[PDB]
Formats: C-alpha cells, sequence, structure tokens
C-alpha cells in the first residue's frame, strides 16, 4: 500500500 | 501501470511510504518513485 495518487498516466 | 510510477500524494507529513515530501498550502505533496502494482485504487 502506498499512495492513492499514483502518477502513471501511460501503461 | 507503467516503468516507475511516481508517488505524488499529498499528506500532513512525509508518508513512511514518501520519505521523501515537502509541505506546501497547508497539505504535502510525494516525490518518489514506486510501483508494486497497477495503483492504490
Amino acid at each position: 500500500t502506498a499512495c492513492s495518487e499514483c502518477v502513471c498516466p501511460l501503461r | 501501470e507503467e516503468y516507475k510510477c511516481y508517488c505524488t500524494d499529498t499528506y500532513s507529513d512525509c508518508p513512511g511510504f514518501c520519505k521523501t515530501c515537502k509541505a506546501e498550502f497547508g497539505k504535502y505533496i510525494c516525490l518518489d518513485l514506486i510501483s508494486p502494482n497497477d495503483c492504490v485504487k
């Protein structure tokens, strides 16, 4: 469990 | 999700997952890089 706002716009 | 997602959630203090952070506008900001899966919903 890291953060709820994960930045990753590029699967 | 991709190469290495970047944790940028905000908090009230450096979170155990984001030992590196900054308190701005009253909240915090994470600037770490981790991605053990798609995301934390």
